[PDB]
RNA sequence: CCGGACGGUGGCCAUGGAAGUCGGAAUCCGCUAAGGAGUGUGUAACAACUCACCGGCGGAGUAACUAUGACUCUCGCCUCGUCAUCUAAUUAAGUCAAGCGUUCAUAGCGACAUUGAUUGUUCACCCACUGAACUUAGUACGAGAGGAACAGUUC
């Protein structure tokens, strides 16, 4: 979360600590994300810091364009797969983990989405809201 | 080095009468009465005539005698608090936002209400303490005005309201938002 | 512009960014307020404001019927409906301009108006006109946000 | 508490401009009760304040370039090395006050003197995060540059 996002968000799940790798949804050229930081997380001796729907992370692109892997950047993860629950009482979860490259301020360096994305996220980050098809 | 004696003069009008026993003070005048308890201090109150009263301090220190001019000065503003009277007025002051203050009541209450100091998103309150009545000074902009027989009600009615109006996390030199004491004075006019 | 849809055409004036031409058009960016977002305040002020009764206005042509409101302090209400209606004949009466066939406001308020169709009847230049209804409000600094700065 | 604080003249040289008030000495005169060739505040530069002082109150040489050294002559510690490469990432109290602080010793300072990788690692060094976000508000202040909060809301 932080920049960009206008809105709160409501708990949900984390699912992605450092270290997981979400598939890339976007066409920007990145075939994968590699977590390495989620941001606005907290401190406890021997947590890992992990991220959820929503959530902007700092990534390296494990797998893609040349121009994109060997850097860390800012990436909204998108679809999340750990099974979290709303306030309208629905434990859900999708297939795969995925988020999108993103700038500090919240936008998208592609410019479609592949796949669905969950509304929490929709809802934070407007640019992600306009490249969305199918949301939730 | 311990003096013998000092004592001081407290002069009285033809309005009044005050009456002193233990070291409590009665002042009786045309505005109504003010009474003050001066246990709390050791000096000697002695009439000589109507018109004229003393106060003396025996074999006093340096601390001591200085409270002996403090004990006539109490008693000197009760007196002319009981004649003349006392108004303090106050202006607001703003740069942007209109500072609007009203008078409310929840249980026989008066308070002094301010409304939008600096925007401010809270609604403050003073409570009008007893003794002290308030106008919004009739042609003159953004003034209030407290009056009363107690100087000290008053006075510290008046600084209540403008410490409720300090400004906070700002420059307080570039942001003079307030509502400040302007001028200390009588009730009865000429003088 | 290159021509464009209808739909996508409005939604991209309402940001106030074009991405092909990359300029913001608008320095800021329309919002309404949520009602949310409004400040809370127990509203009466001197007990409410004033009140209207029934009114009538009758020109002979067209006649205006209102039911009587209340208004009350620090409040704001819109009016709203076609012209001919008698939105103008309504804040007259309001303003003490025009006289109520029948009912009456006589309010001891203060009332400053605005008339809609403005055609210029003053001699006189902008400047003149605008210190002798106040000036410090020319000072302040809202004043020269929304009126001095923009139009010079 | 308050009134008065004056003429030679804006002294003289240094003077870019220094008319009392950065500076070099020199301290006179008339005035009248008393008013310094002038205590501090000084617009560049007078003013305009003020105050004193009257008063009212083993080692070296060598260069048609620096460096190196073909030539002549003589008896892996530092290290976490540097470049790449693999990583998002890689040991894989205080006093004195001369001074600064452009004007000013003390705002802020003060000489002299004196009372998650990598590693066993601690450490160290990066990569990230974050009390924060949201409206309050791109607001008040500001020529702009920029930039608040108290209230309410969610974490």
């Amino acid at each position: 979360s932080g920049n960009g996002a206008q809105g709160t968000k409501f708990r949900i799940s984390l699912g992605l600590p450092v270290g997981a790798i979400m598939n890339c949804a976007d066409n920007s050229g990145a075939r994968n994300l590699y977590i390495i930081a989620v941001k606005g997380s907290g401190s406890r001796l021997n947590r890992l810091p992990a991220a959820s729907l929503g959530d902007m992370v700092m990534a390296t692109v494990k797998k893609g364009k040349p121009e994109l892997r060997k850097k860390v950047m800012p990436a909204i993860v998108v679809r999340q797969a750990k099974s979290w629950r709303r306030r309208d009482g629905v434990f859900l979860y999708f297939e795969d983990n995925a988020g999108v490259i993103a700038n500090p301020k919240g936008e998208m360096k592609g410019s479609a989405i592949t796949g669905p994305v969950g509304k929490e996220c929709a809802d934070l980050w407007p640019r992600v809201a306009s490249n969305s098809g199918v949301v939730v | 080095m311990k003096y013998i004696q000092t004592e001081q003069q407290i002069e009285v009008p033809e309005g009044v009468t005050v009456s002193i026993k233990s070291r409590i003070v009665k002042v009786v005048g045309p505005r109504g009465t003010l009474t003050k308890n001066l246990k709390h201090i050791d000096v000697t109150f002695t009439k000589v005539n109507n018109q004229l009263i003393k106060v003396a301090v025996h074999n006093g220190g340096r601390k001591h005698v200085a409270a002996l001019r403090t004990v006539k000065s109490l008693v000197d503003n009760m007196i002319t608090g009981v004649t003349k009277g006392y108004k303090y007025k106050m202006r607001y002051v703003y740069a942007h936002f209109p500072i609007n203050v009203n008078i409310v009541e929840k249980d026989g209450a008066k308070f002094i209400e301010v409304r939008n100091f600096l925007g401010d998103k809270k609604i403050r309150n003073v409570p009008v303490r007893d003794g002290v009545t308030i106008e919004f000074s009739t042609n003159v902009k953004d003034e209030i005005v407290l009056s009363g027989n107690s100087v000290e009600d008053v006075s510290q009615n008046a600084a209540d309201l403008q410490q409720i109006c300090r400004v906070r996390n700002k420059d307080i030199r570039k942001f003079l938002d307030g509502i400040y004491v302007s001028h200390k004075g009588f009730i009865t006019e000429d003088l | 512009t290159l021509p464009a849809s209808v739909r996508e055409g409005i939604n991209i004036f309402l940001d106030g960014h074009i991405p092909a031409e990359n300029l913001r058009f608008r320095t800021e960016a329309l919002q309404f307020r949520i009602a949310d977002a409004t400040e809370d305040l127990q509203n009466d002020s001197a007990s409410r404001a004033f009140s209207y009764p029934s009114l009538k206005k009758t020109q002979g042509d067209f006649v205006l019927n209102v039911e009587e409101g209340e208004f009350s302090d620090s409040e704001i209400l819109v009016m709203m409906g076609e012209n001919g209606t008698g939105k103008t004949t309504l804040i007259k009466l309001l303003a003490g301009a025009l006289k109520p066939d029948e009912g009456q406001d006589i309010p001891k308020l203060n009332v400053s108006m605005k008339p809609q169709k403005i055609a210029p009847k003053f001699p006189g230049t902008v400047r003149q006109l605008f210190f002798k209804k106040i000036r410090g409000q020319f000072l302040n600094p809202q004043f020269q946000t929304d009126v001095v700065k923009p139009l010079r």
